[PDB]
């Protein structure tokens, strides 16, 4: 199934629209767009690089560990 | 007569999409048009003949497939609407050429 004009049911709501001949299409591309982005990854750090970070730590330790078992001094 | 008097500025036509959505209502109701030329433009005329040659169409007309109109007679066959009918309002140096219809939910698309 699908198509439009069977998917639900709305009432009420009025949508404006504008040719795209008529508008441009970067407005305030980096004016509203960098403080965005900025915004977006603000709201995402918390839950994104911690598990990497602990990768990042967990890969350079090992890696020293690694390299510095395979030498010996006394015994 | 003297001070006070102002003339019509010109309006920019846009050239955009307004859509009211409604299920509650049973048949949708849809204008569609270009930028017209306006009053004292010669060009009406010819417009005005394109116009008679796409015509109009309402459920009620005797006559549906025979009908001269492609538009018309596509439509009446197809059952594709209740009515249409095409315009030409004039305003000073602007207007709306277009077409207007009304029809079933599922029919807007073949219409169009």
């Amino acid at each position: 199934g699908r198509q439009f004009g069977h998917l639900t049911r709305v009432r009420h709501v009025i949508t404006y629209s504008l040719s795209p001949f008529e508008q441009r299409a970067f407005p305030h591309y980096f004016s509203k767009g960098i403080p965005n982005v900025l915004r977006r990854t603000r709201a995402c750090i918390l839950r994104v690089a911690p598990p990497f970070v602990a990768f990042y730590l967990v890969y350079t330790w090992g890696t020293q560990e690694f390299e510095k078992s395979k030498r010996k001094n006394p015994a | 007569d003297e001070d006070a008097v102002p003339t019509l500025s010109p309006c920019r036509f846009t050239g955009s999409q307004i859509c009211h959505r409604e299920d509650g209502l049973p048949l949708a109701h849809v204008a569609i048009a270009v930028e017209g030329p306006g009053w004292a433009h010669p060009d009406n005329v010819a417009l005005q003949v394109a116009n008679a040659i796409i015509g109009h169409y309402d459920c009620t007309y005797g006559g549906g497939a025979h009908l001269s109109s492609p538009l018309a007679s596509i439509a009446a066959t197809n059952k594709l609407c209740q009515s249409f009918q095409t315009f030409n309002i004039c305003y000073a140096d602007t207007g709306l050429l277009g077409a207007h219809f009304v029809c079933d939910h599922m029919s807007i698309d073949d219409m169009m």
